[PDB]
């Protein structure tokens, strides 16, 4: 049940997650809490601001992170450009596969919600977007995932060797095979027949690429209503990657 | 007259729903959304594409709803009337297609929008030529306020039973607006 | 009078300017040392990019309490922004052009910067055509105002609005003090 030498340092790069909840929750409270004798938000708008958090949070975990900290800025910024969406979703994804279960969302900020009384409360375009996600957080829950497999993937996404420009593409170079490798390994070895799971796992990943662009396009719509929040940074993290 | 007029009545639709769906204001939307608008505004839209290809027709004693008919008539020639060239066309379709009042909408804010820049862009080749704004402007409203007298329930009788035989006007939109997907 | 008022006015100013900085998107994803960089340096200029904006009346006679054409270059940036009628959006890229430098030294996410000091023109422009007409003559106003402002020192503005308040400590260490507090 032995894991790598790899994987055994990046679960040292965890974010926490009683941490984050307290930090998150308490500054929503507190912005709705907030004496503005204007501006609601209010469902969508705070959500906006929860997800924004999560993006923060997703910034510092990746800064905060062994291969990350080598390469600077500059690099590290394009990284983020690309796979900001990928992450924010795949989090929210494995928060579905830990603390998901029936018909039943688990927020970032520890609160839950019916998976029913969601889908009729959204539109219809919200909806073929967060039933695109499940379709993808239960289809995999099948396939026995964990902490372990998750946090490889993580790296995996965020250091995506199908980038442009950049110095250290080398170390990209380094980290895609290192990890392809260092995840190979866990496949079988703490795990009972599987077989083919690494190219299982390997294969969600497009199938996240393209719950991605469809997320994006709709926040762009959201945004353009003028239902997107003020200072929003996914908005601000969407024109400087879509033009 | 009937195969004569309904083949090109046809041929306007689809002259018509291509313009609207390769805009690219248009493609950002969640179709659902994309959808509420063609269906309403088909129907004029399509008017003002046989306006303006002077699109002639008679009738004989068709069918008998008898003000549905004599509006259509109305329209057309209130049209011609006014030498509509072709910008100012294009810009009276954009105000009909983007009417943020329609009800099932999720993006009022944004058609609005639209709907001003509409008619922004119109009021400057307005500018550009034909000079004392209100008139023109209140002129071309009034070919507007006549589309309001159309039903979409006769045209429907009027340019499709003789070919389509039931099928239906809702049935065939969401085809269109995938299909050239 | 001068100085208790118009110090307290402009060290508003400067909470004013800090707080927008903060929040912009573009920036609080910045790491600490860069977010510090932008601001050590920028602060001055956005300073005074403020207080033209809210019509700072100020006037120091003076019958190391003076410089001389310094304290001048104040004042006739601030008319040159007033003379020019500059909209609350128009100052908010204008600060944008201000923060968003990639000359500074020191930076180390300069492309980074590029694009954001790219994005600001962009949306400029286009509030610009928007507006009134041309973007010839109003891109010129504008980076009028702005050559006006490159010759105001940073030295000048500390000990003339600052000193009299802060008295003894470097304007430098406040910048991250205020990185981190109110908010």
């Amino acid at each position: 049940a032995s894991i790598p030498h790899l994987i055994l340092e990046l679960l040292k790069c965890e974010p926490d997650e009683p941490q984050v909840q307290a930090k998150i929750m308490a500054y929503l409270q507190q912005e709705q809490s907030n004496r503005n004798r204007q501006e609601k938000l209010s469902a969508f708008g705070l959500l906006c601001k929860m997800a924004d958090q999560t993006l923060f949070s997703i910034v510092e975990w990746a800064r905060s992170s062994i291969f990350f900290r080598e390469l600077k800025v500059d690099d590290q910024m394009k990284l983020l450009q690309n796979c900001w969406s990928e992450l924010l979703i795949l989090d929210h994804i494995y928060r579905q596969v830990a603390h998901g279960k029936e018909g039943t969302i688990f927020l970032v900020t520890g609160e839950h919600v019916d998976y029913s009384t969601i889908i009729s409360h959204t539109e219809v375009a919200f909806n073929n977007l967060l039933s695109l996600a499940q379709e993808l957080v239960v289809r995999l829950r099948s396939l026995q995932f964990d902490q372990r497999e998750f946090v490889c993937l993580k790296f995996l996404v965020l250091f995506s060797s199908d980038v442009k420009n950049l110095e250290n593409l080398q170390l990209v170079e380094g980290v895609q095979e290192q990890v392809n490798a260092a995840l190979l390994d866990y496949t079988v070895c703490n795990y009972p027949q599987q077989t083919e799971k690494f190219g299982q796992l390997l294969l969600r990943l497009p199938e996240l690429r393209a719950i991605s662009k469809q997320a994006e396009d709709y926040l762009y719509y959201k945004h353009v209503n003028g239902d997107v929040p003020y200072n929003n940074l996914l908005i601000e993290m969407l024109h400087a990657k879509r033009a | 007259d009937p195969q004569v007029v309904c083949e090109a009545a046809s041929a306007g639709l689809l002259k018509t729903l291509r313009f609207v769906k390769y805009l690219p204001c248009f493609q950002i939307l969640p179709l659902d959304q994309q959808l509420v608008l063609v269906r309403s505004c088909w129907a004029p839209l399509l008017m003002l594409e046989l306006a303006q290809d002077h699109l002639h027709f008679e009738m004989m004693e068709h069918l008998l709803p008898a003000a549905a008919v004599q509006a259509i008539k109305s329209f057309f020639f209130k049209c011609w009337s006014l030498n509509i060239d072709t910008k100012e066309y294009a810009y009276l379709k954009g105000t009909v297609l983007f009417n943020p009042d329609l009800p099932g909408l999720q993006c009022v804010k944004y058609i609005e929008g639209l709907q001003w820049r509409t008619q922004q862009i119109l009021t400057e080749h307005i500018r550009m030529m034909q000079r004392e704004y209100q008139i023109r402007s209140a002129e071309l409203n009034s070919a507007l306020f006549l589309l309001r007298f159309i039903n979409s329930d006769v045209v429907t009788e009027l340019f499709f039973r003789p070919i389509i035989g039931a099928v239906s006007m809702d049935d065939m939109m969401l085809e269109m607006l995938c299909a050239k997907l």
